[PDB]
């Protein structure tokens, strides 16, 4: 039922959806799109509704799908420049998700409270495995749309330049300590919105490989060195190219997820070496050598 | 936890010392309580007492004080106060807004954001509350003061000061969890063996508290197994207790609750309860001719430390108990090795009427050990019997026929059963 | 121009200034206010919220910041009684303010 | 000690508190700061009384027990030209419907 007709209060909400996002997509907003995605998610709501609400977060994927092609539609393109699109993407939607939410909070609330994770897995909507229907808010479907965002220009261009850029463009601007600092940041910072894996992407977008081939390769270092080094001394250009890598992830850190190559080929180089090292511990107590014994300690 | 009380009254205190003796809420508590049954002796008590609501100045309770003052004055004035109520009025005003001040400051400090400020916020808030007589959010931050302590002297913290609160808190259950906890729970051997054999000894205040439990949970073995671990050198805290009453109390709680050997050991043997020995003469060689079996004048000063027990707020509460098993106990003492209770020079002795000393004897047969009997013309028992083998044998013939009795109920029992016996409910 | 204030406005222009030490429990004053938010404001107020519904409302957020301030429950602060109406239009002023 | 406030101009309203010593012309330097009128630009009023500047709050007869959240006491706020009186008006708050019986016992 006796309230009102529910299903005619969705119609404009999802229109405004699509004049905003996309509307002013990565340059701002201003208060003309925040009362207009305001009345969006209104008319999405004041329908007069039930039904406005599913179809609430309807024209809310829909617009945001507007909104967010003015941040996904430039991704079938060339060099790191769309690596800083990706970066502007983020970025202008800070914003964008910021003054969104702001004047949308209480839709946020309202729209959503049938089919998401965080309220539903079995009891009465799904969000917590798979409807292909959910109802979330804006930063919710901001971070969903954003990872399966995280693909088309990612695999593009994005993938190719961490390819040309972890062994060999070390001279120069590497790369310097913000490219895969904010390259590794993004690897940590798609990690799960539900907070369920805090690392996932880490070791698996950043962490294992560069330890993968950052020791079998370093080893190839301490080898060629070796052939070519003046051992006095061999320990002591082991500490000179190692702390090469220390800084090298330095400058990109991308914390944790590498090093945590860093661990991964010292036992390398040092425990499938020993016998000719630890032969050289007796000899500096037989023929004193502060520097080279220490660095053999 | 007052109890009504008769009198009812002792003029045995000196209450001047006493207030040199105990101190803050309790001061007056007792003040108050003992002036109940201590008429016109009530009266400087709680003049006093009132006079320490003009120290920290819990007017409310100056309310009520006064209150029972005028009551008690006009009551007085069949044999025959004047008071300055109204400047009262005004140095309440200036506490409350005292609170206020305090209050501001509570909330600049919670504004200060550290951790260790909380928690001496904590402590000055339930402080001031301490101060001005009400007390009740001081709790909340004691309350709140657990979550703030970490380290050992966090645990040192945490523990004296929910105690200290227990002080006039007075709550045994989860402030006792928490006495077994400081001296055991946090960092066995607490980490600092309670000051690494406790130089003062809260312990003892821990000892006081779990003490006082044993008096209303009555559990008294535990009780006195502190009262003889008297660590003098804490030395100090006049809400502890008197140490007249901190001897009293605790070795008359044994004396309840002992048996006389380890009790003698305990007794005989204390050292550790030494001062605390040396403190009441009057109940050292109280007990000591006790188990001496002076029975007369040490029943007499018995009873006689029955008004002033009574004077004890916190003796009165059992004072039956207390009489009760003392004189059973001094049965249970001398009656033990005879074999035929004569009574007559005994009577003397024990100073009960023939009859009531026989009747004594007679709730005696109401529990009694010895089968024992009496000419009443003999004035005297004869004792317990012999034999417990033929004792046996009855208590087996009984056992036998009442095993028959239900070898046969079970017998009809496995017949109403399995002839589907029952009863309907119509 | 933040100093402190945001406007919560009513109806016609009827102007509620709610300080800033209780705006940003709206959390909504501290975010809401962003697009430009850098400009040194420290004053908004309402263009729609009835004026005794929107009071009520906003002393929700100052009796909010005095709990608070508070902090130990409560000091001399009342039962936050609320008439009643409702409902049929609270529901969505209520919906667009969502605390 | 913050007597709960609201210094209103006719349909204008300084949601605020001082406590009972804030002299009046502390608090016009404070909506000063707050939205750039000075005391010789503003005018406290216990709803009917000019509250002289120099008058704290408790001077002013505000108790904060009284002027709190949900009671808040009204503070005329006159906007001054030092020759008029802006002579505070409480615009009325906007009414929703009737209390229902929805709402009542019924």
């Amino acid at each position: 039922m006796s309230l009102k007709p529910r299903v005619v209060d969705f119609d404009e909400t999802w229109n405004k959806l699509l004049t905003t996002i996309k509307a002013v997509v990565m340059l701002e907003v201003e208060r003309a799109t925040w009362n207009d995605r305001f009345s969006d998610i209104y008319a999405l709501c004041v329908a007069y509704p039930e039904p406005l609400g599913e179809r609430l977060y309807t024209e809310t994927k829909i617009f945001l799908e507007n909104h967010v092609r003015h941040l996904h539609k430039r991704v079938l393109e060339s060099e790191e420049q769309v690596l800083v699109m990706y970066h502007r993407y983020w970025e202008e939607y800070s914003k964008g998700a910021d003054y969104m939410d702001c004047l949308y909070r209480y839709l946020n609330t309202q729209f959503i409270k049938k089919n998401k994770l965080t309220e539903a897995d079995l009891q009465y909507g799904y969000g917590g495995v798979d409807m292909n229907e959910p109802l979330m808010e804006i930063g919710e479907l901001a971070l969903d749309m954003w990872r399966k965002l995280m693909v088309e220009p990612l695999q593009a261009i994005l993938i190719r330049m961490l390819l040309r850029e972890i062994k060999n463009d070390r001279g120069g601007e590497d790369p310097n300590q913000k490219v895969i600092h904010g390259v590794i940041n993004s690897f940590v910072h798609v990690e799960q919105y539900k907070k369920k894996f805090p690392l996932k992407f880490y070791q698996e977008i950043f962490e294992s490989p560069f330890l993968t081939e950052t020791g079998e390769y370093y080893k190839q270092e301490a080898s060629n060195l070796l052939q070519e080094s003046n051992c006095s001394q061999y320990m002591e250009k082991v500490l000179g190219r190692l702390k090469d890598e220390e800084i090298r992830c330095r400058k990109y850190l991308h914390p944790s997820s590498y090093t945590k190559v860093i661990h991964e080929c010292q036992q390398r180089m040092v425990a499938d070496h020993l016998q000719f090292l630890h032969a050289e511990c007796h000899n500096i107590i037989r023929q004193e050598k502060k520097n080279d014994m220490a660095n053999m300690y | 936890k007052v109890y009504i009380e008769k009198d009812v009254e002792n003029p045995s205190l000196d209450l001047e010392q006493y207030a040199a003796s105990y101190s803050g809420l309790m001061r007056i508590e007792r003040l108050q309580f003992i002036a109940d049954h201590c008429p016109t002796l009530r009266v400087e008590a709680l003049k006093m007492a009132l006079s320490f609501v003009q120290r920290t100045f819990n007017v409310d309770m100056y309310e009520e004080i006064h209150r029972k003052l005028s009551e008690a004055t006009r009551e007085l004035q069949n044999a025959p106060p004047a008071l300055d109520t109204a400047w009262v009025e005004a140095t309440r005003k200036k506490a409350l807004l005292k609170l206020e001040k305090l209050d501001t400051d509570l909330k600049n400090y919670k504004g200060n954001s550290i951790k260790e400020s909380i928690r001496r916020g904590h402590d000055d808030l339930g402080d001031h509350y301490l101060d001005c007589g009400d007390l009740s959010n001081a709790l909340k931050c004691y309350s709140r003061a657990r979550d703030y302590c970490t380290s050992a002297k966090h645990v040192i913290n945490m523990c004296l000061n929910v105690i200290k609160v227990s002080v006039y808190l007075q709550n045994w259950s989860h402030v006792l969890s928490y006495v077994s906890k400081a001296e055991s729970t946090p960092e066995i051997a607490e980490q600092r063996g309670e000051r690494d054999s406790q130089t003062q000894a809260i312990l003892t205040k821990l000892k006081c508290a779990a003490g006082l439990a044993e008096l209303a949970a009555r559990k008294y073995k535990q009780a006195a197994k502190c009262l003889l671990l008297a660590s003098f050198d804490h030395c100090d805290f006049p809400e502890l207790l008197s140490p007249s009453n901190v001897a009293i109390y605790g070795g008359l709680c044994a004396l309840a609750t002992f048996d006389r050997q380890e009790l003698q050991r305990n007794v005989i043997s204390s050292s550790s309860f030494k001062l605390f020995l040396e403190l009441e003469p009057q109940v050292r060689d109280i007990i000591f001719k006790f188990y001496e079996s002076k029975y007369a004048s040490c029943l007499k000063m018995l009873d006689e430390m029955k008004d002033n027990l009574l004077l004890d707020m916190y003796l009165a509460p059992h004072v039956r108990t207390l009489y009760t098993q003392i004189r059973n106990r001094a049965l249970i003492q001398y009656f033990s090795p005879y074999v035929s209770a004569d009574m007559h020079r005994m009577a003397a002795a024990f100073n009960t009427t023939v009859a009531a000393l026989e009747d004594e004897l007679t709730q005696l047969i109401l529990e009694g050990l010895i089968s024992a009997r009496v000419d009443s013309h003999s004035k005297i028992l004869y004792a317990r019997d012999v034999d417990q083998r033929s004792t046996t044998f009855e208590k087996s013939l009984l056992m036998g026929k009442e095993f028959q009795r239900r070898a046969k109920a079970m017998m009809l029992r496995a017949a109403v059963l399995r002839n589907q016996i029952h009863v309907k409910s119509p | 121009m933040s100093q402190d204030f945001v406007t919560l406005v009513s109806k016609d222009d009827k102007e509620y200034e709610i300080s800033r030490s209780a705006a940003m429990i709206s959390p909504t004053l501290k975010a809401m206010i962003e697009g430009p938010f850098r400009e040194s404001k420290g004053r908004i107020e309402l263009k729609q919220f009835d004026s005794h519904i929107l009071e009520k409302a906003v002393e929700y957020l100052n009796y909010n910041l005095k709990y608070s301030g508070v902090s130990e429950d409560d000091d001399e602060i009342p039962e936050f009684e609320i008439p009643t109406e409702m409902s049929l239009e609270l529901l969505l002023a209520a919906d667009y303010l969502s605390i | 000690m913050d007597v709960f406030l609201m210094i209103r101009r006719h349909k204008t309203t300084i949601f605020t508190d001082a406590k009972e010593s804030s002299t009046v012309f502390e608090l016009k330097r404070i909506v000063e700061g707050i939205l750039k009128r000075p005391p010789d630009e503003q005018r406290l009023y216990k709803d009917d009384q000019l509250l002289d500047d120099g008058k704290t709050l408790g001077e002013c007869g505000f108790t904060s027990q009284t002027a709190r959240p949900q009671a808040p006491a009204t503070v005329g706020l006159a906007f001054r030209a030092d020759d008029t009186f802006e002579a505070l008006c409480i615009e009325p708050f906007s009414s929703p419907p009737e209390l229902p019986d929805v709402m009542k016992p019924q």
